[PDB]
């Protein structure tokens, strides 16, 4: 995740391994129950999009929804292309971030946490967190019988 | 876990405890179930040659995959060394066997950066991969739906084996029983997961 | 281990009751078994002499074990002794680098020097030797006894194969035995894969 350091400054910091296995103990005990959802924002709190991908890629069962899940973001990469096409030139400010870049795919740590830091900030780990939960929320009710 | 954050000179963090336990326990429990892979590359963020090495040396258990992991470094290791004949890092340097932490602190920080925690790390998955190709259970082919069982769960099974393969979603079509199969190639290529769940719920 | 205080001190710092936990915990249960050596290595990063032996009067029984090791790091003293007259601040003495006769502050004036004498490093590679020694002392088991049963999978048996390995260590000869030793129709699998073959081919034909 994204963190403020002791000096005010926003850096990155590994995911550890009690964020870690929190997030695949709830997605093995409660299934797609709907507390999932809430407890995968709190424990995804300033996260990457590398950061979100790990969380989801740990999941090991539940293979249906995952790829339920990868359809809904690949469905939202597309229409944020057609809505925020990319506009060469780097004076300090980076490229505008397509879908794939969201999605933590086409982009690396380094740039993801360049946008993230930024002034303005350019919120994508938070835009890819919106799509994941958008995706869970078509799963619980899927699975609510 | 490598940080700069202290103050004459760069800070490797002795990794913790805590991730050298988590990763051994995840080996020991999990076998080699696909969510390793992620799982380590997580629980590696950062880390340096000597910290990956840490984290493979300390497993106890599986031992016969290990020393394929081994073998597979080792591969790794002689091709960097034939496509980069050289201080420059070879390829014992980057697997940490013949570099000091020093070393790789010098390489990892320099300008440019020569990154071979990163690059050792994906020997390490490299290898890893080629472990949880072996040690899947099923082969596709042999993922059918049951007369009885639900649509999901064939669907968590198929792509369960899937991922265990580290293709063709018309496979899980023609493998899915009659009424569902009837309904699914009346939705057409393009149907979504969610849609197809959906018909033969 | 080594932190800059203040401005830039270079003082030791403590060891995490996290890790001291860890240690004993590993100690207590897992005996001595080879994975323990790692173990130590990667939770002594860093250490100096004083720290190391810290770690080691932390064990909590093994009886003379300990001595053994004590042994081995008197025997690597003496020999740092031959190799290191005084030479044409000090020069540490074997005894100095075992964290015996020299102290703290002398210890981090060697590891904080330029250029560095890293006296940390060079006693934890002689406890490393002890520990080895103390596994090798330990294994239950010969390489020769790892035979594959007449049901057993393949992987299962060269699991068992490189675990013992592994004890009894710390090359050809090795593979060789493992083909000689599984049953008679893996090793006729094996045999018909001919030579050079790796370990995940041999693993892959008797699945």
């Amino acid at each position: 995740p994204i963190v403020q350091n002791l000096q005010g400054q926003m850096v990155h910091q590994c995911i550890s391994p009690r964020t870690l296995n929190a997030w695949v103990k709830v997605v093995e005990e409660k299934a797609f129950s709907p507390e999932v959802i809430p407890m995968f924002s709190e424990l995804s709190e300033g996260a990457t999009p590398q950061d979100l991908n790990t969380m989801l890629n740990t999941v090991g069962g539940h293979q249906a929804a995952m790829q339920m899940l990868k359809e809904t973001i690949n469905e939202e990469a597309a229409e944020w292309d057609r809505l925020h096409p990319v506009h060469p030139i780097a004076p300090g400010q980076m490229r505008e971030p397509r879908g794939s870049d969201i999605a933590g795919t086409t982009s690396t740590l380094q740039e993801q946490i360049g946008w993230m830091t930024h002034n303005p900030p350019i919120p994508v780990g938070e835009i890819y967190k919106r799509w994941i939960i958008l995706g869970l929320n078509k799963i619980v009710r899927m699975y609510s019988k | 876990p490598i940080v700069q954050n202290l103050q004459g000179q760069m800070v490797h963090q002795a990794i913790s405890p805590r991730t050298l336990n988590a990763w051994v326990k995840v080996v020991e429990e999990k076998a080699f179930s696909p969510e390793v892979i992620p799982m380590f590359s997580a629980l590696s963020c950062g880390a340096t040659p000597q910290d990956l090495n840490c984290m493979l040396n300390t497993v106890g258990g599986h031992q016969a995959a290990m020393q394929m992991l081994k073998e597979t470094i080792n591969e790794e290791a002689a091709e960097w060394d034939r496509l980069h004949p050289v201080r420059e890092p070879r390829g014992s340097d980057i697997a940490g066997t013949t570099s000091t932490l020093q070393e790789q602190i010098g390489w990892m920080t320099h300008n440019p950066p020569i990154p071979v925690g990163e690059i050792y790390k994906r020997w390490i998955i490299l290898g890893l991969n080629k472990i949880v190709r072996m040690y899947s259970p099923t082969s596709i082919l042999d993922i059918r739906q049951g007369p009885k069982e639900p649509f999901r769960d064939y669907v968590d099974r198929f792509y369960k084996t899937l991922r265990a393969e580290q293709a063709t979603e018309t496979l899980l079509v023609q493998n899915a029983n009659p009424d569902c199969k009837t309904i699914l190639k009346a939705l057409g290529p393009g149907a979504t997961l969610e849609e197809m769940m959906t018909a033969c719920q």
